[PDB]
């Protein structure tokens, strides 16, 4: 183990062959500083403090990911087309703050041990799907080279309504529902 | 300001239930200790979940990790241009980007919110940064009760932390329960009482 | 090494050109550049694994592509008099180290009737300089040619000679106030006085002119200024 | 962007000098030095990554700082005469932002100067009368002019090993044209 005060990840470069998708993001102490919208060629910082002072050329991602795509093709042939083995995720739902009715909060659905990074995360309110107030984190890196993604749901706590976080992954034989109620 | 950079990804050697998927990952890990007095760059080349080739600034050259990247590691060492540029990213990427962590990340100090609520008693310490926190339970005359249950440090994923300590005690009609919380953002500890 | 095709090219306004560049074997990145006077080297675009990975500030008519052999083409639709330049090509493994080629010299002309092959003439040494310095200097005049696609070389007894050769850096504009002016180039070959006074020695000034090709039409009364070698020779005198 | 100073640099053979390259980019990935002959393509020289980095090759030395870069030349030769180009690579674009260059001209030391003007024999395929100004110093000015064409100081062949003498040429088809003084002055 490498003992350091601060472990930076200036370049979490990911490229997968499924529906040609990828990701570029910098991390610091396990927190995502920004990601690059490879479609819009935009650097999306994850804090107002970062947008105010930090800068990153999004072209670097498109340049680096283009090499990720090249290296993937050479190891596919070298590894006898060893495909990725799916993993069973670890879904945990909880609130960011202690819940009192009427006072708004946000529900945090942590989906750990994601591999391959292809997942579908939904919030269900009384069976029906939720559309508003749903943000999502990028795939964050782990030392074992799997990933964990966190979904967010800002809600108004009411004893009438209950919420479920639905997670769909290839490592799961069925969509995993995680229930949470006040 | 100053535009930040990431580590460059070296080019490679050659010029039934669920759908198959092939994953490639590149990780430019910068390790910092005692400011920038001890910096270390470790670039990681991953196929699926197998780290096969890596560069270590303590080693100075590309070393193969698995039998999947002896061709790659020997290819990047024979290219003198790739070697000199990778050794330079210790200053070009690691030391360069750390200057803006001093101005932004390493100055972030969010005060925790300390509440007590029955579930027996649960002291929720939520929304704080950085990670260092110290939460003690006390009953009446400074009795630090040890029979407590505390979660691991919970990472909310939005640059805020959260920890929920739980105390199981027999409350008489004249007891007092206080949650003692310390955080680097607090000049004095936060205390919250209970019946 | 890096190879660029063609070396010299001539086209009129409104038409297009396609320049080729084969990078160094084992290299995958190809950067294109434009070198103009007053603007210097300007980045066109970079290609990697058959896609344009990086681009510059040139308009849309500056396009290109890359093939499986890492070889790249660049195309320039609707040519312009300001597009005349030396189009360089940088080869790279991918990102570290850029090796430029010899470049493609493109000259856009208002009309092909302004192209002229050179008139080459040699001038024998003066007896005055033979007596004073015991050396002999020949002068070659290639004049009245447009554009600047000219390579001058001296030949002594069938072999090309570089020792004693001194050529002007750039040609001389016969009409300094015009933009389509005819050019004039000069060069000198100084040999020993005993060498020139040897009647068995053969001297030749060769001027390779790069002009029109077979794909080009000609409606003028004079001859088509095709790519040709114009030379003038002179034997020694006793 | 980037700017190099001086734009032109003519110095006699043997004297040392230094070239400057001042850059202003954000996120520098590397500074490049190049060498270019007029018709040729740029020739690679150095690549500097970090500040305070010194890399020395043959009679050249490249230094990098946080604000500028120096390319020192030690005892140059006539072959060292070229346009030395400076480039920087910054940001996410792998392009090269080149400067405007330093037109370096290293003039050879003429050992035995003896300026003289000769008239060469006329050609059977030309109506011109050529004059030859040759065997003069390395630091001599040659100016043109009317209907009389005058060349400049020719540049010796790069692969030449003998007869290193500067020569100028003037010619005209005018009858009132003599090679007596169709050129300039001996200072
Ligand atoms: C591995 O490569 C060879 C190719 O012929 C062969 O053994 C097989 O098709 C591949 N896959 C395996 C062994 O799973
Ligand atoms: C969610 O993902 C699963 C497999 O990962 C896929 O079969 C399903 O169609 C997805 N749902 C969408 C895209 O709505
Ligand atoms: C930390 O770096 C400083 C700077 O020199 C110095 O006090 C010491 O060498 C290092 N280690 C400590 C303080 O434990
Ligand atoms: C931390 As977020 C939900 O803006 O990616």
């Amino acid at each position: 183990d490498i003992v350091a005060d601060h472990v930076a990840s200036y370049g979490v470069n990911l490229y997968q062959s499924y529906g040609p998708s990828g990701q570029y993001s910098h991390e610091f102490d396990g927190d995502e500083e920004f990601y690059v919208d490879l479609e819009r060629k935009e650097t999306v910082w994850q804090l107002p403090l970062f947008r105010r002072f930090r800068r990153f050329d999004p072209q670097f991602a498109l340049t680096n990911i283009a090499v990720l795509k090249h290296n993937l093709n050479c190891v596919i042939k070298r590894s006898n087309s060893t495909a990725a083995t799916n993993e069973v995720p670890e879904v945990t739902v909880f609130s960011k703050s202690p819940v009192t009715l009427g006072q708004p909060n946000t529900l945090i659905c942590l989906v750990d041990n994601i591999f391959p990074p292809v997942v579908n995360i939904t919030w269900l309110s009384n069976g029906h799907s939720v559309t508003e107030g749903v943000s999502e984190t990028s795939f964050l890196s782990k030392s074992d080279h799997s990933f964990f993604k966190i979904s967010y749901l800002t809600f108004l706590p009411s004893a009438d309504e209950i919420y479920d976080c639905k997670v769909e992954h290839w490592g799961l034989d069925e969509p995993l529902l995680k229930h949470w109620e006040p | 300001g100053q535009v930040e950079l990431g580590g460059g990804n070296a080019v490679e050697v050659c010029k039934r239930d669920s759908p198959e998927d092939f994953v490639y990952q590149f990780k430019g890990m910068c390790y910092f200790t005692n400011g920038t007095e001890r910096v270390r760059l470790v670039t990681r080349y991953i196929y699926n979940r197998e780290e096969y080739a890596r560069f270590d600034s303590d080693v100075g050259v590309y070393r193969a990790v698995t039998p999947l990247g002896p061709p790659a590691a020997e290819y990047w060492n024979s290219q003198k241009e790739v070697l000199e540029r990778t050794r330079a990213e210790l200053d070009t990427v690691c030391r360069h980007n750390y200057q803006l962590e001093l101005r932004t990340t390493l100055q972030r100090r969010v005060e925790p919110t300390v509440t007590i609520s029955p579930s027996l008693l649960v002291c929720s310490v939520t929304d704080f940064y950085p990670a260092q926190i110290k939460v003690r339970w006390f009953r009446n005359d400074q009795e630090e009760t040890t029979g407590v249950v505390s979660t691991p440090l919970i990472r909310n994923g939005d640059w805020t932390f959260q920890i929920l300590v739980m105390l199981e005690m027999t409350p008489q009609r004249g007891d007092v329960y206080t949650c003692h919380v310390e955080h680097p953002s607090l000049q004095n500890p936060i205390i919250v009482e209970w019946r | 090494g890096v190879t660029q095709t063609p070396r010299y090219l001539i086209k009129t306004r409104g038409q297009q050109v396609t320049l080729s560049c084969s990078p160094i074997s084992g290299h995958r990145s190809v950067s294109w550049y434009q070198q103009t006077p007053g603007q210097g080297l300007q980045f066109l675009f970079e290609y990697f694994s058959e896609t344009q990975r990086n681009k510059g500030n040139f308009p849309g008519r500056f396009s290109g592509r890359q093939f499986s052999n890492s070889r790249s083409e660049m195309n320039v639709s609707t040519l312009e008099l300001g597009d005349s330049a030396l189009y360089l090509c940088a080869s790279s493994l991918e990102r570290d180290g850029y090796t430029f080629g010899s470049g493609t010299r493109l000259t856009v002309v208002e009309d092909l009737n302004k192209v002229f092959p050179p008139e080459v003439a040699v001038f024998e040494p003066s007896e005055a300089e033979i007596s004073h310095t015991q050396k002999a200097t020949l002068v070659c005049l290639a004049t009245g040619f447009f554009p600047d696609h000219v390579e001058l070389s001296w030949w002594v007894n069938g072999k090309e000679v570089h020792s004693g050769v001194c050529t002007d850096p750039q040609p001389l504009k016969e009409q300094p106030a015009l933009n389509d002016s005819r050019y004039a180039l000069s060069s000198r070959l100084r040999v020993s006085a005993t060498f020139w006074q040897n009647p068995r020695n053969h001297f030749r000034c060769q001027v390779q002119f790069y002009g029109l090709s077979e794909n080009d039409e000609w409606t003028q009364d004079r001859a088509k200024p095709v790519t040709q070698i114009v030379s003038a020779e002179a034997w020694g005198r006793a | 962007q980037v700017t190099q100073s001086p734009e032109a640099l003519r110095l006699q053979e043997g004297e040392s000098s230094s070239l400057n390259c001042s850059y202003t980019v954000s996120g520098l990935r590397g500074l490049f030095w190049y060498r270019q002959d007029p018709g040729k393509g740029p020739e690679f020289l150095f690549t500097l990554y970090s500040a305070g980095e010194e890399k020395e090759k043959e009679r050249l030395k490249a230094t990098l700082t946080k604000k500028e870069s120096f390319l020192h030349i030690t005892a140059p030769k006539p072959e060292d005469s070229a346009t030395y180009l400076c480039a920087v690579q910054a940001g996410g674009n792998n392009r090269l932002a080149f400067g405007k260059g330093n037109q370096v001209v290293v003039i050879p030391n003429i050992q035995n100067p003896d300026p003289a003007v000769y008239q060469l024999r006329d050609s059977k395929s030309s109506d011109k009368s050529v004059c030859l100004f040759t065997d003069f110093d390395s630091q001599t000015n040659v100016s043109q002019s009317s209907d009389v064409y005058i060349t400049d100081k020719c540049v010796l062949d790069m692969r030449s090993m003998d007869f290193k003498s500067n020569s100028a040429v003037a010619w005209s088809n005018k009858s009132d044209f003599a090679c007596a003084n169709a050129f300039n002055n001996s200072i």
